[PDB]
This record gives C-alpha cells, sequence and structure tokens, in this order.
C-alpha cells in the first residue's frame, strides 16, 4: 500500500518507456526519445529517493551528465550509421 | 497566504503585460522614426497628428487582413507557433525585478535562460510547420543561432553572477549603490550586446529572419496575426534583453526615471547597430561564439573565481 | 570601488543576520510550546478516534 | 616568435590568457591571505552559535572589532 | 510556482482570445487553387520541404550539448564559495576552467570546430 | 505595536 | 491539487508518448511531459533549483535531436486516430474527478519542502542551494567532480573519434 | 512518534503570557533587546542545541519569554510614540525591512533610550559572532564507544605461525 | 551497506557518494548500523543488528509512521461512510502554524 | 492463501488429490507459458490476436497432459498396492510418454519420452525417500580467500572508530 500510494506510478511510466524503446519503430531517433524519456523517469525515481535523504541531491546533477554522455554517443552512433549506410532504418541494419 | 497579494499580483502582472504590449508598439514606432533618422530621411509623419498613432494603423491592418491557409503545411502546427512565441516573450518579463514584491524569483538567471531556450524552440517549430524551403532555412538557422550563442550567453551570465553572490537580479541593485558595472564589464558590454542581439535575432545576426539572404525567413508563409504575433514576441525579447543590460550593467533602481530613459537608450542603441553594421554569416557567428567568446568567458570567468578569492579574504 | 560596495553590502547583511539570530529564541520558545500543546492534543485525539 | 602570431591573429586569446594568469596569480594570493590568518575561524558565523566555557572551540573565538 | 502556473495559464489564454479575434476580425475571401501554394519565390517549387537536409554542423552540435552539460556544474559554485573550504574550492574551479579551455583549444587545434565541408 | 501588550 | 493534477497530465502524456509513430510528436510529448516532471520534481526539494538545471538539460538536448529529425525521417506522415483522442479525453476527465474527489492530505508525498521543515533546523535559515550542491565542492566528493570533468573530456574525444568530420556532411543516401 | 509511555508537560504549564509582536514591532528595538536578554537567550538555546528536547529548557523558554516581555514594558513606559515611529518606518519603507533604509528615527529611538536608560546600541555585528557562557546546568556526558564483546576476530600479528603439518594437504602435493 | 570487491585506492572517492552523516536526523542510528557493520561484518551483521537495522530502515525510510497515518486517515472516513462521525465535525481543530 | 499455494509433497504420496493436481499443473503451467514467450515472439511469429493465444494454447495444454497424466497414474498406482516404491513414478513417466506420443502422434517419441520421464521420476523418487536435495542451500560460500581483512589497499586515512572490543 505504501509502495502503491507513493512511488508506484514512475515504475509504470518507467516500464512504459521501456516498452516505447523496444516497440517496432522505424527509425533509431524515436528509439533515442524513448531513451530521454526514460531518463525523465529515472530521474524522477532518483530525485524521490535523493529527497527522503537531507542534502544529498547534488548527486542529481551526476546522473544527468552520464544520461547526456549517453545521449551523444547515440547521436554520434546516429552519425555512424550515415558512414557506413545511407539511412537509418532499422530494418536496413544487418540482422546477423 | 494573504488573499490581497494573489490579487495584486495578478493585477501588477496584467500591468506589466499591457504596458510591455503597448511599449512594443512605440517600439516599432521608435525604430520607424530613429532608423530614418539614422538615415538623411525623416519617420512616419503623415498619419495621426505626428506620426504617433502609426502603430495603430500597422496594428488596425494586420487585425483585418486575410488568414493564410497554406497547402503543404501543417495547419494545426502552424497556428500555435505564434501564440507559445508571444506567450514565453511575455512569460519572461515575469522575471523583471520589482522593488515591491512581484515575484519572489530567487532563479532569475535560470528562468531567464529556459524562457531564452522556449522562444527560439517558437521561432524552430514556426519554421519547420510553413512548408516552405525559405521557412525551413530559417528555421534551421535559428536553430544553428541559438547552439551557437547559448552556452556563451549562460557562461558570461555567470560572470556577473560571482560579482553578486546570489542568483537574485534585485541583488544587482544592493551592489551597484556607488557605481555602474559598465566600468568593470565594458569588454562584456560589448559581448553582452552581441549576445543580445543573436537572442533577438537582430542585425548583425539577422538569419532567422533574412531579407536578402533569404525571403523574410521563416515569416515567408506567416501573414495578418501570425506575422503579428511573431512581430510582438520579437520585440518584446528586444525590450527584455535592453531591460536585462540595463540591469547588469547601469543602475538596477526602478524608482527612478532615469532607468526607464537608460531602457529607451538601450532600446535606441538596439535599433542604432542595425542600422550600422552589415549582417554576418552564420559560419562566422559560430566561428566567433565558439572560439572567441567562449574562450573570453572562460578566462574572464578564471579572472572572477581569482578576484572573488582575494576579495573573500580580505573580508 | 566594488571592493567598497561589497564592504557596504557585508555589513547590511551581517546587520541583518544579527537581527535574526537576536529575534530567533522567543520564535522558537513559541514553537516549542505550542509543539508541545499540539502533541498533547494529538495523543488525545488519537486515543479518542481508536478506541 | 609564435607569441607574435597569436597576437596577430588572436588577440583576444592573448589578452583572456593574461587575464586568466592574473586571475590565478590573485587566487594564489587570495588563499595564501586567507589561510595565513585563521580563515577557517570566521568573526561572524552563521546560526545561532553557543559554546561552553570548558570547550575547546571556546578560546578560538574572536574577540575583534566591528 | 504555483502562482506562476497560473499567470501561465493566463498569459496563454489571453494570447490564444488575441489570436482568435485576429481570426475573426479577419478578410473572409475565397480560398484560391494557388493561392494557398508554397511561395518558393514565384515559381513551382521541385521539391518539397520535408526532404532531407544536409548537417554541416553536427560535431558542433554534439560538442554543443557536451558543453551545455558542462554548464550544468558550473552554476553551483556561486553559492558554494561561503560556505566550503577555500582551498578545495579553487583547485574544483581552476582545474575545471582549465580542462575546460585544454579541451576547446585542442579541438580548436585540430579544427573540428570549422563546419564539415 | 505596544498597545497589544497588557499593563503589569 | 495541482500535484494530482500533474500526475494526471503525465499519465495522459505517458500514453501519448507510447502511442506515437513521428518523430515530433514524440518529441512534442516530451517537451510537455518534461514541462510536467519539471514542475513536479520542484515540489519535493526544498529549493527550485535542479528543476531549471534539468529543464537547460533537456532544451539542450532536443535541439538537437530536431537537427536530425530534419536530416532523417523528415518526410513521415502524421496520422490522427479519433479512438486516442478520445481515450486519453476520457481518461484525463476521470482522473480529474478522481483527484477531486480524493483526500489530497494522503495523496501528497512525504518529502520535505522548505516549509515543511521545522522551525528548529537552523540549517533551513540558510541560503536554499547552498548546503544541497555544496558537496560537489566539498573534499569526500571533489574526486567524483575530476572524474566527472575527464569523463566529458573523454566524451569530446570519443563524439570527436566516431563522428569524422572530415567524411562530409550527413544526410538521408548520403 | 508520541506513546502513552513518553511524558509531556501538562496544559496548565503551556498557558502562560506570550510575547505577540508583529515583526516590524520586533526587529525595532531587537539590537536593544540582546543586550537585556543576553542570559536567557545563550542558555536556552545553549541547552536545546545539546539537549534537543522540546520537553527540557521549558523553564529557560519562560526566562526569554518574561525578559522579552520585561525589555517591552520598559519600552512601552518610556516613548512609546519613538518605539511606534520606528517600527512604522522599518515596516513601510522596504519589503525587507532593512536597518539602512531609514536611519533618521533610528537615531531618534537610539537618543531616547540613550537619555532614559543610559543603553546605548551595540555594534552590526555583535550577535552574530560566537558566543561564550557559564551555563548553572552540567553538561551532558559524552557518548561512551559501543562495546562488542563477541566481535568478528581475525589472525593476530604476535600468534606464532609453525609450517603446516604435510604442507598443502591437497591433492598428493605434500 | 554493500563491500568493495577487490577494493583499490579508486574506492575511496566512491565510498563517500550517498551516506546520511552530513546534516541529517537519521544519520546517528545509520552511524551506529555502520558500526556493528564495521564489528561483526556484512553478513554476521545481517543476524545480528535486527535492532539496529530496523531503527534505521523506519527512520528514513518512514515505512511504519506512514502506515500509522494511512491508517489513522482511513479509520476516519471509514467511520464517515458508516455513519458514526456526522460530517460537520468530520476533522478535529488544526494546529497553529507557527507550531512544527 | 488458497489451494493454487499448494506444494506437491506437502502431503505423503497417495493421500491428496488436488493439491497435487495443482501443484504440478503449476510448473506444467509456469514451463509452458515461459517457452511459448520465447516462442511466439522469436521464432514462427503468428502475426494475429487469435493464433498467438492458438500457440499458447499448444505450447500450454500439452503440459497440463502430461502433468495431470502423470499424477492421476502415480495416484492410481499409489493408492492400487500398499507400498510407494520407484515404478510408481516409472509408470506415471510412460503415460506422460504416451501423452507425448498423443501430441506429436509419433509413438516412438511417447515410449522414448516414457522411458526418459519414467528415469526422470525414479531419480525424483530416490531423492525423495533418501532424503538429498537437488538443489541445496550452499553450505559453504567463500567471499574471498585467505586475508580478506589484510587486502585492504586504500589511501584515504582511517578516522578512529566508535566501537571496540572491550568490556565495559
Ligand atoms: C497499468 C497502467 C498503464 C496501462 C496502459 C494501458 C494503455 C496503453 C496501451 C497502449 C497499447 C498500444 O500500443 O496501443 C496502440 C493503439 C493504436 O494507436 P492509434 O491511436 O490507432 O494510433 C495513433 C497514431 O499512430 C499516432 O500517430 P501520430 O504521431 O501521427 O499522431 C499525431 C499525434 C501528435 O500528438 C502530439 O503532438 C501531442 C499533443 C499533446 C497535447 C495536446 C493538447 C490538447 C489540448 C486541447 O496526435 C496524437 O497523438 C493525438 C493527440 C490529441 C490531443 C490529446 C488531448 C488530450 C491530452 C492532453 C495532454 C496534456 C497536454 C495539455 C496541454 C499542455 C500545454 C502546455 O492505441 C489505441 O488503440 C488507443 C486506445 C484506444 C482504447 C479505446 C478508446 C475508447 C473507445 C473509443 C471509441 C468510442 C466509440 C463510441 C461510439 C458511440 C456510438 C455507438
Ligand atoms: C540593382 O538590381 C536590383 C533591382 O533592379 C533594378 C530591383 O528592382 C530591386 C528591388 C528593390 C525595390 C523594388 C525597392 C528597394 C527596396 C527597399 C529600399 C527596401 C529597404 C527598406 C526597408 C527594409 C525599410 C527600413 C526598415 C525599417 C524602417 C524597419 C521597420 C520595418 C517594418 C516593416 C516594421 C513595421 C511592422 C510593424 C509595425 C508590424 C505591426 C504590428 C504591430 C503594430 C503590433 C503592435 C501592437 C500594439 C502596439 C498594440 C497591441 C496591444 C494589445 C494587443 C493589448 C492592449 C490591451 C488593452 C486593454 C489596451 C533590388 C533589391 C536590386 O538589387
Ligand atoms: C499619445 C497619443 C496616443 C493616441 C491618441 C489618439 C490619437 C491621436 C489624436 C487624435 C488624432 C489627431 C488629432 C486630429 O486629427 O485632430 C483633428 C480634429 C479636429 O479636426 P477636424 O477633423 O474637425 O477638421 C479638420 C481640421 N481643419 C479644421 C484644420 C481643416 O481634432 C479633434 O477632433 C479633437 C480630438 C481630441 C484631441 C485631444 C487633444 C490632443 C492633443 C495632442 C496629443 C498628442
Ligand atoms: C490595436 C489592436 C486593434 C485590433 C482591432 C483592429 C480593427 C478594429 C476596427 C475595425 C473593425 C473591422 C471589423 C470588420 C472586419 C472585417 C471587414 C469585412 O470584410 O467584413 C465583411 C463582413 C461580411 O460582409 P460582406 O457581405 O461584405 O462579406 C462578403 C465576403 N467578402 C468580404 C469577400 C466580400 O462584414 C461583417 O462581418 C460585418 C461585421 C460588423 C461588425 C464588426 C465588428 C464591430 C466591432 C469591432
Ligand atoms: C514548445 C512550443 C511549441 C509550439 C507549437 C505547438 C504545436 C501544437 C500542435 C498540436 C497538435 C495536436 C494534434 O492532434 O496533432 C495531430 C496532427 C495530425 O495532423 P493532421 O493534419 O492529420 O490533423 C488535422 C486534424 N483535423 C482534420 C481534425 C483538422 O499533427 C499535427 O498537428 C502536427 C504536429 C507537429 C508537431 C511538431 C513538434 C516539433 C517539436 C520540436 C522539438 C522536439 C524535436
Ligand atoms: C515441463 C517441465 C517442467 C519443469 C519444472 C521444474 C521445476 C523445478 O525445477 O523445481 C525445482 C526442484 C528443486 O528440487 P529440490 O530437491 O530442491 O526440492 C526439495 C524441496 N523441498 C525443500 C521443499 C522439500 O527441482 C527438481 O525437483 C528437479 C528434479 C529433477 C528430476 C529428474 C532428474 C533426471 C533427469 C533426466 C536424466
Ligand atoms: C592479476 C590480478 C592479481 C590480483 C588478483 C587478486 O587479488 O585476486 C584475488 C585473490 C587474492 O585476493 P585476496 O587474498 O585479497 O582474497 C580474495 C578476496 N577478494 C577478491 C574479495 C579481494 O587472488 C587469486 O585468487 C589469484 C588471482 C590470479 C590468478 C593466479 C595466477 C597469477
Ligand atoms: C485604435 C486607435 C484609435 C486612435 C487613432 C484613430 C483615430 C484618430 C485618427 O487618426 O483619426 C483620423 C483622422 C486623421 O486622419 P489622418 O489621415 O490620420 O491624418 C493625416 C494628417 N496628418 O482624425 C480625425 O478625424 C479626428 C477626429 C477623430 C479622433 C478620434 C480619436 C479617438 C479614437
Ligand atoms: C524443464 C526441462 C525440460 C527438458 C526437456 C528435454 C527434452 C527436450 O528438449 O524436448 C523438447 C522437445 C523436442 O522435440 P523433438 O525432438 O522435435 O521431437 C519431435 C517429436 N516428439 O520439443 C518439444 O516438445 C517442443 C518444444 C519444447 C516445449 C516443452 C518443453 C519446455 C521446457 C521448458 C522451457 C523453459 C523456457 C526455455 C526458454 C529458452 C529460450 C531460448
Ligand atoms: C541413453 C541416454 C542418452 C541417449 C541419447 C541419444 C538418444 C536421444 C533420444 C532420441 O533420439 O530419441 C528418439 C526420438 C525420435 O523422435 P522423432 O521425432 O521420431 O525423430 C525424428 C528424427 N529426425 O527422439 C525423441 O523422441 C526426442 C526426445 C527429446 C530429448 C532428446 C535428447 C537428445
Ligand atoms: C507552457 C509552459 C512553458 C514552459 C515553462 C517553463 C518554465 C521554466 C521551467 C521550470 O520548471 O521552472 C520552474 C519554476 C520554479 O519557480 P521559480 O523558482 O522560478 O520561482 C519561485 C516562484 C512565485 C516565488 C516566484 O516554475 C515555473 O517557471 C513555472 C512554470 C509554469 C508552467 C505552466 C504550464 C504547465
Ligand atoms: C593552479 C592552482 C591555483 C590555486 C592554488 C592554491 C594554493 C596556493 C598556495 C597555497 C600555499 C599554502
Amino acid at each position: 500500500m505504501i509502495m502503491i500510494l507513493y512511488w508506484s506510478l514512475p515504475m509504470i511510466l518507467f516500464i512504459l518507456g521501456l516498452f516505447c524503446f523496444v516497440s517496432n519503430r522505424k527509425h533509431l531517433l524515436s528509439m533515442l526519445l524513448s531513451l530521454e524519456f526514460i531518463v525523465l523517469m529515472l530521474f524522477f525515481m532518483l530525485f524521490i529517493y535523493l529527497n527522503m535523504l537531507n542534502y544529498e541531491s547534488y548527486f542529481s546533477m551526476m546522473f544527468l551528465t552520464f544520461s547526456v554522455c549517453e545521449g551523444a554517443l547515440g547521436l554520434s552512433i546516429l552519425v555512424s550509421m550515415i558512414r557506413t549506410h545511407g539511412n537509418d532504418y532499422f530494418q536496413s541494419f544487418s540482422i546477423m | 497566504m494573504f488573499y490581497m497579494e494573489f490579487i495584486l499580483s495578478l493585477i501588477g502582472s496584467l500591468l506589466l503585460i499591457i504596458c510591455v504590449l503597448v511599449s512594443v508598439a512605440f517600439l516599432t514606432l521608435l525604430e520607424r522614426k530613429v532608423l530614418g533618422y539614422i538615415q538623411i530621411r525623416k519617420g512616419p509623419n503623415k498619419v495621426g497628428l505626428m506620426g504617433i498613432p502609426q502603430p495603430f494603423c500597422d496594428a488596425i491592418k494586420l487585425f483585418t487582413k486575410e488568414q493564410t491557409y497554406p497547402l503543404l503545411s501543417n495547419y494545426l502546427s502552424y497556428y500555435i507557433s505564434p501564440i507559445f512565441s508571444l506567450f514565453l516573450s511575455l512569460f519572461v518579463w515575469m522575471c523583471m525585478p520589482f522593488f515591491v514584491k512581484l515575484y519572489s524569483f530567487n532563479l532569475g538567471g535560470l528562468f531567464f535562460l529556459c524562457c531564452t531556450s522556449l522562444g527560439v524552440y517558437t521561432v524552430m517549430v514556426a519554421g519547420w510547420s510553413s512548408n516552405s524551403n525559405y521557412a525551413l532555412l530559417g528555421g534551421l538557422r535559428a536553430v544553428a543561432q541559438t547552439i551557437s550563442y547559448e552556452v556563451s550567453l549562460a557562461l558570461i551570465l555567470l560572470s556577473f553572477i560571482f560579482l553578486i553572490g546570489s542568483y537574485n537580479m534585485i541583488y544587482f541593485f544592493f551592489y551597484q549603490v556607488y557605481m555602474w558595472f559598465l566600468i568593470i564589464l565594458f569588454p562584456m558590454a560589448l559581448v553582452w550586446v552581441s549576445i543580445s542581439l543573436a537572442e533577438t535575432n537582430r542585425t548583425p545576426f539577422d538569419f532567422a529572419e533574412g531579407e536578402s539572404e533569404l525571403v523574410s525567413g521563416f515569416n515567408v508563409e506567416y501573414s495578418s496575426g501570425g506575422f503579428a504575433l511573431i512581430f510582438m514576441a520579437e520585440y518584446a525579447s528586444i525590450l527584455f534583453m535592453s531591460m536585462l543590460f540595463c540591469v547588469i550593467f547601469l543602475g538596477c533602481d526602478v524608482f527612478n526615471l532615469l532607468f526607464y530613459m537608460k531602457l529607451t537608450f538601450i532600446s535606441f542603441v538596439f535599433i542604432w547597430v542595425r542600422g550600422t553594421l552589415p549582417r554576418f554569416r552564420y559560419d562566422k557567428l559560430m566561428y566567433l561564439a565558439w572560439k572567441c567568446f567562449l574562450s573570453f568567458s572562460l578566462n574572464y570567468l578564471l579572472f572572477f573565481i581569482g578576484f572573488k578569492i582575494l576579495l573573500f579574504s580580505l573580508l | 570601488i566594488y571592493y567598497l560596495t561589497a564592504k557596504k553590502v557585508k555589513r547590511d547583511e551581517i546587520e541583518m543576520r544579527s537581527a535574526q539570530n537576536v529575534i530567533f529564541p522567543i520564535l522558537v520558545a513559541e514553537r516549542d510550546r505550542e509543539f508541545l500543546r499540539q502533541l498533547r492534543r494529538n495523543r488525545d485525539e488519537e486515543a479518542e478516534l481508536m478506541k | 616568435s609564435l607569441l607574435k602570431r597569436a597576437w596577430n591573429e588572436i588577440p583576444d586569446i592573448v589578452g583572456g590568457s593574461a587575464l586568466a594568469l592574473a586571475g590565478i596569480v590573485m587566487a594564489t594570493i587570495g588563499v595564501a591571505n586567507y589561510y595565513a590568518k585563521d580563515g577557517d575561524n570566521r568573526r561572524y558565523k552563521l546560526g545561532y552559535v553557543v559554546y561552553r566555557h570548558d570547550d575547546p572551540r571556546a578560546l578560538k573565538v574572536r574577540n575583534d572589532e566591528d | 510556482m504555483f502562482s506562476i502556473i497560473f499567470i501561465a495559464l493566463l498569459i496563454l489564454l489571453i494570447t490564444t482570445i488575441v489570436m482568435f479575434l485576429a481570426s475573426i476580425l479577419s478578410k473572409k475571401a475565397l480560398i484560391d487553387r494557388e493561392k494557398s501554394s508554397p511561395f518558393e519565390c514565384g515559381f513551382d517549387p521541385k521539391s518539397s520541404s520535408r526532404l532531407p537536409f544536409s548537417l554541416r554542423f553536427f560535431l558542433i552540435t554534439i560538442i554543443f550539448l557536451i558543453f551545455d552539460v558542462e554548464i550544468a556544474l558550473i552554476l553551483p559554485m556561486i553559492i558554494i564559495m561561503k560556505y566550503s573550504n577555500i582551498m578545495i574550492w579553487t583547485i574544483t574551479s581552476i582545474i575545471f576552467i582549465l580542462i575546460l579551455l585544454i579541451g576547446l583549444y585542442h579541438e580548436w587545434n585540430q579544427g573540428m570546430l570549422n563546419w564539415s565541408n | 505595536g505596544l498597545e497589544q501588550i497588557p499593563d503589569e | 491539487m495541482i500535484q494530482l493534477m500533474l500526475y494526471s497530465l503525465i499519465i495522459t502524456t505517458s500514453i501519448i508518448f507510447l502511442n506515437m509513430i513521428h518523430p515530433l510528436a514524440l518529441g512534442l510529448t516530451l517537451l510537455i511531459q518534461t514541462i510536467f516532471v519539471c514542475l513536479l520534481t520542484g515540489l519535493m526539494t526544498k529549493s527550485f533549483w535542479y528543476s531549471y538545471i534539468l529543464f537547460l538539460i533537456f532544451l539542450g538536448g532536443m535541439l538537437v535531436l530536431f537537427i536530425y529529425v530534419t536530416s532523417l525521417a523528415s518526410n513521415e506522415m502524421f496520422n490522427l486516430s479519433m479512438k486516442l483522442t478520445l481515450f486519453s479525453s476520457l481518461i484525463l476527465i476521470f482522473m480529474l474527478i478522481l483527484s477531486f474527489i480524493m483526500d489530497k492530505t494522503s495523496s501528497s508525498l512525504f518529502l520535505m519542502n522548505n516549509d515543511m521543515q521545522s522551525i528548529i533546523n537552523m540549517n533551513s535559515y540558510f541560503m536554499e542551494n547552498s548546503l544541497s550542491l555544496n558537496k560537489l565542492y566539498n573534499f569526500p566528493t571533489n574526486f567524483i567532480t575530476i572524474l566527472l570533468m575527464n569523463y566529458l573530456l573523454i566524451t569530446l574525444i570519443v563524439i570527436v573519434k566516431i563522428t569524422k568530420l572530415f567524411k562530409g556532411p550527413i544526410r538521408m543516401m548520403s | 512518534v508520541i506513546t502513552n509511555n513518553t511524558t509531556l508537560p501538562e496544559e496548565s504549564e503551556l498557558n502562560v503570557q506570550e510575547l505577540n509582536l508583529s515583526s516590524a514591532a520586533l526587529r525595532a528595538g531587537a539590537f536593544h533587546l540582546g543586550k537585556q536578554c543576553e542570559q536567557a537567550n545563550n542558555e536556552f538555546m545553549l541547552c536545546r542545541q545539546e539537549l534537543d528536547d522540546p520537553r527540557a529548557c521549558l523553564a529557560e523558554g519562560k526566562a526569554v519569554t518574561s525578559c522579552a516581555l520585561d525589555f517591552f514594558r520598559k519600552v512601552k513606559k518610556t516613548c512609546h510614540e519613538e518605539f511606534t515611529q520606528y517600527a512604522t518606518c522599518l515596516d513601510k519603507s522596504s519589503g525587507t525591512m532593512a536597518f539602512s533604509h531609514c536611519r533618521k528615527t533610528q537615531g531618534v529611538f537610539d537618543k531616547c533610550i540613550k537619555d532614559n536608560f543610559d543603553w546605548d546600541r551595540p555594534s552590526y555585528g555583535y550577535f552574530s559572532r560566537a558566543k561564550v557562557i557559564q551555563s548553572a546546568r552540567e553538561a551532558p556526558k559524552k557518548e561512551e564507544k559501543v562495546s562488542y564483546p563477541d566481535a568478528t576476530p581475525g589472525l593476530p600479528e604476535d600468534y606464532p605461525k609453525p609450517p603446516a603439518k604435510y604442507g598443502s594437504r591437497f591433492h598428493w602435493l605434500e | 551497506s554493500l563491500t568493495p570487491f577487490l577494493r583499490l585506492p579508486l574506492t575511496d572517492l566512491t565510498g563517500c557518494l550517498i551516506n546520511h552523516q552530513t546534516y541529517d536526523k537519521c544519520g546517528k542510528f545509520e552511524m551506529k548500523m555502520m558500526e556493528c557493520f564495521e564489528a561483526y561484518g556484512l553478513e554476521r551483521g545481517k543476524r545480528e543488528c535486527a535492532d539496529l537495522i530496523s531503527d534505521f530502515q523506519e527512520c528514513v525510510g518512514m515505512q511504519k509512521q506512514l502506515m500509522r497515518f494511512h491508517a489513522m486517515r482511513n479509520e476516519r472516513y471509514k467511520q464517515w461512510l458508516k455513519g458514526e462521525r456526522k460530517g460537520q465535525e468530520f476533522f478535529a481543530d488544526p494546529p497553529r502554524v507557527d507550531a512544527y | 492463501m488458497s489451494l493454487l499455494r499448494s506444494k506437491y509433497y506437502d502431503h505423503p504420496d497417495g493421500e491428496d488429490a488436488f493439491g497435487k493436481i495443482v501443484a504440478t499443473n503449476k510448473y506444467a503451467v509456469s514451463a509452458g507459458v515461459a517457452w511459448s514467450m520465447f516462442d511466439v515472439l522469436t521464432l514462427s511469429k503468428p502475426q494475429g490476436y487469435l493464433p498467438t493465444l492458438g500457440r499458447f494454447a499448444y505450447n500450454t495444454g500439452p503440459l497440463m497432459g502430461m502433468a495431470t497424466a502423470f499424477t492421476l497414474t502415480t495416484l492410481v498406482a499409489t493408492n492400487a498396492r500398499g507400498k510407494d516404491d520407484k515404478i510408481n513414478y516409472l509408470i506415471g513417466g510412460f503415460a506422460a510418454g504416451g501423452v507425448f506420443g498423443a501430441w506429436k502422434h509419433n509413438h516412438v517419441a511417447g515410449l522414448c519420452a516414457g522411458l526418459f520421464l519414467g528415469i526422470a521420476g525414479v531419480i525424483k523418487k530416490m531423492s525423495i525417500e533418501q532424503g538429498w536435495e537437488f538443489f541445496p542451500n550452499t553450505p559453504i560460500k567463500q567471499y574471498g580467500g585467505l586475508n580478506i581483512a589484510g587486502n585492504d589497499w586504500t589511501i584515504m586515512a582511517d578516522p578512529p572508530k566508535n566501537w571496540t572490543t572491550e568490556k565495559p
């Protein structure tokens, strides 16, 4: 009940973001946007944890930095697709 | 919280919105008069008494001309973007340092950066949704412009904040009781004037709405109200960064009429740069705000870090 | 001139903090007396409600 | 040799490097001046602090003039 | 912040009423076939603007994103100077700005701040 | 003001 | 009341975000999602700093992602559906009714605000973002900040290595 | 939480007269108040720090409120109108009631205080320093180190280490 | 807390990341739990520190306090639905805002 | 707290029926749902709402037939003769193999699967009567080698501790 009344919601939204990340979409940039959404909901849950504690919210910027560098890695992978393919279709990539 | 507050905050915010809108109209009149007087010619003189109701002529016509229903556009996204542009350009004005408690913005610099980033979001949404090649080129030029000036605008703000020690702009008033900050920050008086013209999409950085490189920029498919709200959003941004030049570099007092005389003078400076300098290329803008402005901002941030440690030991 | 201005602003801030430090003990005394009264009221009301 | 090329082509970088070196020198001077005296034991203290007479922090309390 | 929400909703409401008043009082003429067409400087377009656009500043955009999250770690230390060890604060601050200067000047040396072309 | 304070 | 309204708006925008094929629909949906998430995060902390920081982060990120929208999948069809509009409207009105008939003391967050802290807390009387952000620049965890500076420099080196600028611009069918 | 085993002071103890002055009336004459109530405030805040229990130092809170009430009676008997003018100037002169906005009425009030009770105004940073006092109550004992007679023990360094019998004793090796 | 596997100088920065020692009401309780986590160990501390673990857990997680509060709130609404509690006297007297 | 929350060996064998059916069909449900969840997405995708449930039933229901036939055959063989032993589990495994042969329309699979499940049944019966456990809790769990206290390599200095081994 206590786990249901508090912080049960961002688990559901993180599950919805995970299902948006793995859904059959035509482009990689939709998966990058779903990554940005699960960064947002991980920020929500980490922010709930760091705000039960009083003065430990300084960590909430470090998670932002590692997540932005994840997004920059994904954006540079999206650039490196154009170096080899002409497209970002997930059907166009090799299945093996 | 006392009930009367909410009422007086609502009244003061609405009065501020109305006065900023009529000052946008008279700012168009001021630009059309002194910008003529930048050259040899005169401003608007015939209509009305001495050209004073000329923005009323410009506002009656644009609120009655036929609304464009473009063919290849996404109209449901094309109709909404100038509304949000005017909404953020008037929503940024709640950050104004009042000596009465209008709003207790402890984080006014972050609020200014958020609305600054959101106004160019409305510009680049309006550029894409028109479905024109010149509109998309103006939108992508606006995105390249904000990617050029955003981190430079932030670090330069931090250097001013260091001289304050807090993010509340009313604390600019206590640190300027003996002199203005134009004495210390003259190289960033030039640099913040350069950034503030890139913020408001004004000459020499006018790539989002180009009249010679492109055809009206991203405003090519906007007419009769969409163009009106886009134009008031741009000029309210001009008024806001003129106000922020008066807050940081000049006296932050608001109970003197000399502050509003200075704000009219900085708006005249904003017109004055447009009437003198030619436009850049946004290649040279990106090579300027990344290799000169950012490096100077980091270096003089180091200078202010060392000066604030030197000052803190003496106190 | 900014160093002199920072001296003046620091003097005003120290005066305001001294006013806060001299006002606070009366406020926290009133806080603890009302806190103990409300704790007694809450303990009586919980005993009344959960009978 | 390379200073004249940098002062001809990128003079704002040279001026910023001079300003940053001056800032590093002033930071060193400020840190040395802060730690030369008892800078950790500041004269005015945030909050309401009371020390007993037998406390070891009691004799470190300054008695300067405002 | 609850008052900022209400006044933001009021500004959005006022701007929608202003745009709807501009639409209502506008002149209502019949829509021509070639009036609605995209402008394209008076001629036929040959291509939609949904055609893919070439990006020559991709590295500058990702460096902008990296530098912006670097901005997100500078903004605390205005407040932290009065409440921390001065030695540790100076080591962190001068080392932060010098590492940013090494990175920016190194990519200036490589020429990666120039547009691809 | 001080008119709130009772006389004693 | 505002917190439950933000709950309902976040739920409705998450249903909208799970159902949008087009990248710009995802971008606008995550715009309003990060607006609502920024306001909700603010409610939990004594100060409003990290909401502002997260808004600068998530407006610096999708500014780049629109350029990749216009460079890759610029031409893709929007498909409005009446079922999604009816579902979102019915769920939104149902959760506003359910939030109106709910006790808001039980549904409020237990995380302490700046005024929920007691008067005796002398650390609450300081400047509002001082003690929260202090440990970034203090002695035990300055080395993590050092690691983050070096990590961002290594990130930039990785981005320069795997986005070769001399191979040319990027587009569809390059 | 509060249970039936924990004692609480009765309602008859907490029903004493309290200071009901406003913020501008407390800020006016705030520097002259602490020169008369230095002993009660320091004792009450010192025993509030270490004891950390609202049931303790209740009589110290009574002494603090009695000293503040006695000072306000002494202000009220002699030149009440000057204090009224100073409190009105401090209320109406600025949003944050700063003493620097009007100093003429502050000078008149300090002149009346010096003419009546021969009290001088302290400096601007008299109450913001560390204050050392001698307290009548004894200090609370420092906690003893926790004892663990059955801990997790290791091999001590002075333990003798003879060579192993039959070597490794693991698969024919010795 | 956890343990460092194959511990190096690189764990000295990581070890002080998130803890309750920085100006928190719970941290002393946490410190006491860490005391037996230094004495008994991580594995004997799961069995011989059941009292010190639970005090820290319902001190910072506030599980039992919030279950108590939600039982106090649900019983009042249950009495209102059953008709024992009148709608005019549904809520008790409010505390002063200067309290707590 | 229901009849679904029951085990196979909560009662002696032959005493209870419905709890054994529910337990063995519960393991059949878990195995069939897991295999069909890694089946219908990965190989031979049905591309429909109804053939997905058809493949779920195809991978689930014969395992229910296996479980029910083995448990009923073991129950009948336990209730027939007085002694409980291994060849009751052997003929239950042969009944489950016959269910496999009825599934796949191949008698040879039905026999070979009957022999394999009978060997599994007699080994499980040896486990339950001899007392040894297939997957026991691990008695010896090395969290390291020798000197796990002595290889603390940290550069920061330890502050003095708040605990002593000395009695007060
Ligand atoms: C050699 O070869 C060539 C040729 O061959 C020979 C050619 O032929 C040509 C072609 C050239 C030509 C044909 C002619 C040459 C062209 C030029 C000379 C053009 C260059 C000149 C200019 C661009 C003009 C100088 C620029 C100026 C003056 C800047 C300002 C210009 C404007 C248009 C701004 C005016 C717009 C306005 C004011 C918008 C209106 C909106 C408002 C008024 C809104 C404000 C609202 C309010 C004030 C009130 C609202 C209040 C509200 C809503 C709330 C109130 C509520 C209450 C309750 C009170 C070329 C180039 C060539 O090379
Ligand atoms: C339609 C919304 C457009 C986007 C607005 C973005 C605002 C800045 C981001 C943010 O989170 O700011 C935190 C700030 C926090 O407030 P501040 O810390 O600025 O001020 C304290 C507040 C009465 C003391 C000054 O909140 C807002 O700006 C309110 C946004 C209202 C949005 C209404 C619609 C949902
Ligand atoms: C580049 C480093 C700048 C800061 C140096 C701080 C230490 C200065 C010397 C202190 C001696 C006690």
